[PDB]
């Protein structure tokens, strides 16, 4: 199958440099050129440059002086790199390839890079429970409170468990830390049998945890 | 509408 | 650049019906169009390409034509899958431009929320701060309000509100209210109650509990 997978999430400061990996299978870099792509707040998705399978280059007017796509062929990955970062470049970037070698029609895409420009620093958060205590319905979940910047990611029993999970979008509060929860809604009578984990990864700071959920 | 990064999602 | 303009911002319509997007362009580009979905927290999906041709995998109740200026993505028989934004990308002129999306909502029978509340944790009570949650779960519309009580005090100020987008599934919302506290206040106090009101409950719902108990 065609992937493309692209480096972590993570913070820039302002006027310094972003740099992105992607790296492909599926295909060659020989074959097909791969096209960068980002999404913002202020602009929506915006096309940024491309490079061809012969190595050639194209950039978006205006980024010429502030774009820079490299690759390599034996090891699949298209380096992305742009230089002196505003905070209205704080955008999900994506990697994509078309369906023919020449063309425009995206059918594949990165996971995407969500970038937060920011003179900020990394902070992981801390995982607090939300302990269960109507109708054989318990509810329960995990608070994952004052981590910069976005994102965090969360499952229940290492994916195991999805169905009746709700993982909030994360508030940004007074302090400028974010702050989420996560909840999911199990049979009662399960409480005594099933063991509830959620898995916290906020790889900004490379914290990661898994928070037991019991009742009090 | 906006987009918001943290939902992927257009929030009007 | 050639500009894309998608209409209306939001369409909102009920499952099995016919919907269609509109994206109009600020000069001719032929069938030189795409359009794309986009799920909750996902990358955009290739719908269709050149106006009308079909994609591999996507199920055959997408369909688009047009040509000229004016283009439509078109859903014969609308499903709760669908919830997504929809956009269209020019590549007639370089550079390649998208369009700034159109938000697809669904609607279904007005239910009503399960409200829970949880105490903080005495892990976070050791840091100094409290945070008290109150959860609706699965209700819809999304309007609501969520009224905090400590001591037959009102509370304004001191919560936030999150709410999901809506379910793939069931098409319903979730919410959070959080009520952040310092630690001596929290201790300071003794009933905190949540309060509920929502369209598809007769009474407004109240979940609350004693410290300790």
């Amino acid at each position: 199958q065609v992937q493309l997978k692209q480096s972590g999430p993570g913070l820039v400061q302002p006027s310094q440099s972003l740099s992105i990996t992607c790296t492909v299978s599926g295909f060659s870099l020989t074959n097909y050129g791969v096209h960068w792509v980002r999404q913002s707040p202020g602009k929506g998705l915006e096309w940024l440059g491309v490079i061809w399978s012969g190595g050639n280059t194209d950039y978006n007017t205006p980024f010429t002086s502030r774009l820079s796509i490299n690759k390599d062929n034996s090891k699949s990955q298209v380096f992305f790199k742009m230089n002196s970062l505003q905070s209205n470049d704080t955008a999900i970037y994506y990697c994509a390839r078309a369906l023919t070698y020449y063309d425009y029609e995206f059918a594949y895409w990165g996971q995407g890079t969500l970038v937060t420009v920011s003179a900020a620093s990394t902070k992981g958060p801390s995982v607090f429970p939300l302990a269960p205590s109507s109708g054989g319905t318990a509810a329960l979940g995990c608070l994952v409170k004052d981590y910069f910047p976005e994102p965090v990611t969360v499952s229940w029993n290492s994916g195991a468990l999805t169905s009746g999970v709700h993982t909030f979008p994360a508030v940004l509060q007074s302090s400028g830390l974010y702050s989420l929860s996560s909840v999911v809604t199990v049979p009662s009578s399960s409480l005594g049998t099933q063991t509830y984990i959620c898995n916290v990864n906020h790889k900004p700071s490379n914290t990661k945890v898994d928070k037991r959920v019991e009742p009090k | 509408c906006q987009f918001d990064e943290s939902t992927r999602r257009l929030k009007c | 650049d050639i500009l894309l303009t998608q209409s209306p911002v939001i369409l909102s319509v009920s499952p099995g019906e016919r919907v269609s997007f509109s994206c109009r362009a600020s000069q001719s580009i032929g069938t030189n169009i795409h359009w794309y979905q986009q799920r909750t927290n996902g990358s955009p999906r290739l719908l269709i390409k050149y106006a009308s041709e079909s994609i591999s995998g996507i199920p055959s109740r997408f369909s688009g034509s047009g040509s000229g200026t004016d283009f439509t993505l078109s859903i014969n028989s609308v499903e709760s899958e669908d919830i997504a934004d929809y956009y269209c990308q020019q590549n007639n002129n370089w550079p390649t431009t998208f369009g700034a999306g159109t938000k697809l909502e669904l609607k279904r029978t007005v239910a009503a929320p399960s409200v829970f509340i949880f105490p903080p944790s005495d892990e976070q009570l050791k840091s100094g701060t409290a945070s008290v949650v109150c959860l609706l779960n699965n209700f819809y519309p999304r309007e609501a309000k969520v009224q905090w009580k400590v001591d037959n005090a009102l509370q304004s100020g001191n919560s936030q509100e999150s709410v999901t987008e809506q379910d793939s599934k069931d098409s319903t919302y979730s919410l959070s209210s959080t009520l952040t506290l310092s630690k001596a206040d929290y201790e300071k106090h003794k009933v905190y109650a949540c309060e509920v009101t929502h369209q598809g409950l007769s009474s407004p719902v109240t979940k609350s509990f004693n410290r300790g108990a």
